[PDB]
RNA sequence: GCUGCGGGAUGAACCGAACGCCGGGUUAAGGCGCCCGAUGCCGACGCUCAUCAGACCCCAGAAAAGGUGUUGGUUGAUAUA
RNA sequence: AGCCUCGGUUGGCCUCGGAUAGCCGGUCCGGGGUCCGGUGCGGAGUGCCCUUCGUCCUGGGAAACGGGGCGCGGCCGGAAAGGCGGCCGCCCCCUCGCCCGUCACGCACCGCACGUUCGUGGGGAACCUGGCGCUAAACCAUUCGUAGACGACCUGCUUC
């Protein structure tokens, strides 16, 4: 039972001003304010599940309309604590300021 | 108002910094920015910290100005400030700080025990006393 | 999930930043007590630039063109528009996050309220510099409802001074009897691991 | 990660137990086992990367393993009798494995030599009992584990 | 013109830089309150209050003159007779 | 029982007000005096519910409110955009629901993902069953002109 997964948000994709890079995006997770937090969070796993109409396989169970695409953190960003990301396939522009769940599955300490 | 106040002799403690958590003694005021600071016993060398960096304390010991370290070091095992510092709310507000930071798992587990007992105690002692009240003050 | 944030003793734009910033990552954020935001320089200097805007109204049709608001929550709401890109799907769909209101109505005066220091005008203006109430600046001009506003804030600050009342006698009660059973409970480990 | 440690077991099937640590295999995987009277689990193999190792201990310096058990003898085997497709699932998952007097011997040998270890700390067996989880107040980088 | 790309909001000539299709790292010019990626640094010193403040080569605004409004400097003259 | 939607994995039930000042506690005559706390500990770097896999036997501490409510009565407690919470009298009953210790069990799926949550989530079409109630109004046609380019708008019909 309880949560297993830290919260973080998805802001944006890694861009410029004009320009946008969809391959790599960037998280705000919550907790973490500062550049030096988030050496903790490097390598861990990341998930964005989300829900359709058509029920797919799951692992364990039934099929169920549960869809997640998986990624993980790849560096930090910026001094405000903000890390970076890249998943399997990129993520999609609706996601914005939506939950992505950073998992503890590669751990460290 | 204004029951502080900066001068040769008062022990300050660093918030922030290379060395945040110890205590300072300031010598004298250089540029109304900053100050020499000594801290003989605190284990730190005399040099210049600004006065936004350091917190003011209640103790205030006597030093001539710019006076040197052979001359303050005697002052502040005269005064004994290390012993009494212990014997506070402020620095027993730290420590506990810096243990509520070092708990572990079995500590917040333990400390989630205890709380079930400690608390609900408290509560059923508090509806009785409620009660009292009411009956008191309804005549 | 939602982010009450008091209005009183924050400045215009230092708080609208931070409320737009924070809107378009998903917390819903309701800016309460509008009528006592700060905003720095004169008061005349204010109401010059608030009348220099009310002068810029479209010429052939001003009732299609620019809708200048007289609520000092609806003045928040627009310079939190600036902020917000309300011309994309995400901005027009971040708006509804935000909740202006002027006042503290029932769904809120019971939910304890929020501040940012990051705009409070202690910290931002100097003890020296003159400030305007963005209240006062709005009842100035074309705004009706100020005399009721601060009578139902009378109200409500009437009735929160009896529910405070209440709390603290309920917490003296609570450290009486904290007091009193020192047998029974040792919580030795507390105490060691400091609360 | 040494001899005697608390592990959670975060992305087993058991989601955020505390199970205790007696050795490393030759295949690399961590040999934990949780006592089944506080938490069920049995000797179960366990990756390094996919757990978390609490700071606390537990003298087990006297766990006394078998040799016995090894990676081999933790294997998962699936048998069919037909070839093609039929009603009945290969006549194995249909009745799920319940080999005993193996599994239960070498746990009955281990638990009973373990839970004297664990009883002696004041509150260790509810500690392991409980179920490790993520509230709202604290996050992990913050967090000492 | 024969020339895309990153900054100057906008752009023919400005500043970097020149161009096959991609992944990782870094950077030039420029920037880090929100539009919009990054100062959410317990940043340093000092100046400034406007009832027309000010905010970055080309670039999109201004002069002679004046201020007992403040902030520095120089030459000088008086004062325990 | 089935279909569409997209989002969350405990909730925080509240004094006002300043920042060259204020918080708490209180004898006395809303204010004054005194006593604690004050880089805030009666503190949101906070506090309560809490991190609980379940069932059974049996010991210590606490507990006389009992502990959940398809239940009843009294108050509307609160109008700026109100509906949950408290008290008292009973109701089918209840002293392992809390903390520590103790003998013995359960999907021990054999290393793995989309797991655990406010979901008796929002919306729409019907299916079998109980109790209490309802039996219309618009538009068109017609007429009127206080209005009408056409629409629109102002009005009448009863068998006395
Ligand atoms: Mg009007
Ligand atoms: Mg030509
Ligand atoms: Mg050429
Ligand atoms: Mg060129
Ligand atoms: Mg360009
Ligand atoms: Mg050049
Ligand atoms: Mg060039
Ligand atoms: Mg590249
Ligand atoms: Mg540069
Ligand atoms: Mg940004
Ligand atoms: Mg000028
Ligand atoms: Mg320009
Ligand atoms: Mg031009």
């Amino acid at each position: 039972s309880g949560r297993l997964w830290c919260k973080a948000i998805f802001a944006g994709y890694k861009r410029g001003l004009r320009n946008q890079r969809e391959h790599t995006a960037l998280l705000k997770i919550e907790g973490v304010y500062a550049r030096d937090e988030t050496e903790f969070y490097l390598g861990k796993r990341c998930a964005y599940v989300y829900k359709a109409k058509n029920n797919t396989v799951t692992p364990g169970g039934k099929p169920n309309k549960t869809r997640v695409i998986w990624g993980k953190v790849t560096r930090a960003h910026g001094n405000s604590g903000m890390v970076r990301a890249k998943f399997r396939s990129n993520l999609p522009a609706k996601a914005i300021g939506h939950r992505i769940r950073v998992m503890l599955y590669p751990s460290r300490i | 108002v204004f029951r502080r106040y900066v001068e040769v002799g008062r022990v300050a403690y660093i918030s922030f910094g290379p060395h945040a958590g110890k205590l300072v003694a300031i010598v004298d005021v250089i540029d109304q920015n900053r100050a020499l600071v000594d801290g003989p016993c605190t284990r730190v060398r005399r040099q210049a910290m600004p006065f936004k960096c350091m917190q003011l304390t209640d103790f205030i010991l006597k030093f001539p100005h710019s006076a040197r370290q052979k001359y303050v070091r005697k002052a502040w095992e005269k005064a004994d400030i290390n012993t009494k510092w212990a014997a506070t709310r402020w620095a027993k507000k730290i420590d506990a700080r810096e243990r509520k930071a070092k708990m572990t798992d079995f500590d917040r587990f333990k400390v989630m025990k205890a709380k079930k007992m400690r608390n609900r105690i408290i509560k059923t002692e508090v509806k009785k006393l409620q009660r009292a009240a009411i009956l008191k003050a309804s005549p | 999930q939602v982010l009450v944030l008091d209005g009183r003793g924050h400045l215009l734009g230092r708080l609208a930043a931070i409320v737009a910033k924070q809107v378009l990552l998903g917390r819903k954020v309701v800016v309460v007590r509008c009528e006592g935001i700060n905003i720095s320089g004169n008061f005349y200097r204010n109401k010059l630039k608030y009348l220099a805007f009310l002068r810029k109204r479209m010429n052939t049709n001003p009732s299609r063109g620019p809708y200048h608001f007289r609520a000092p929550s609806r003045i928040f709401w627009r310079t939190v528009r600036g902020m917000l890109p309300h011309k994309t799907k995400r901005g027009q769909a971040a708006l509804e996050r935000l909740k202006v209101l002027d006042g503290i109505p029932p769904p809120y005066d019971k939910k304890k309220r929020m501040v940012v220091p990051a705009a409070l005008k202690v910290v931002r203006l100097k003890p020296t510099r003159k400030f305007a109430y963005l209240g006062r600046l709005a009842h100035e001009v074309g705004w009706k409802y100020q005399a009721v506003t601060a009578t139902l804030e009378e109200k409500r600050k009437e009735k929160a001074k009896m529910h405070y009342r209440k709390k603290k006698q309920i917490l003296r009660l609570r450290k009486q009897a904290e007091k009193n059973v020192e047998k029974k409970i040792c919580k030795f480990t507390e105490v060691l691991k400091t609360n | 990660i040494t001899p005697g440690t608390v592990l959670i077991i975060l992305t087993g099937r058991h989601r955020g137990k505390r199970v205790v640590f007696l050795k490393q295999l030759d295949s690399g995987l961590l040999l934990v086992t949780g006592p089944l009277v506080i938490n069920r689990v049995p000797l179960r193999r366990t990756h390094q990367k996919f757990v978390i190792a609490t700071s606390t201990k537990v003298d087990i310096s006297d766990v006394k393993i078998p040799k016995h058990l090894t990676d081999a003898y933790f294997k998962k085997k699936q048998l069919r009798k037909p070839r093609h497709q039929e009603g009945e699932i290969f006549d194995t998952e249909k009745e799920k494995y319940e080999i005993t007097e193996q599994r239960k011997a070498d746990q009955k040998a281990v638990d009973l030599q373990i839970l004297p270890k664990i009883k002696a700390v004041p509150q260790l067996q509810g500690y392991l009992r409980s179920q490790f989880s993520l509230t709202n107040g604290m996050y992990p980088h913050k967090l000492v584990f």
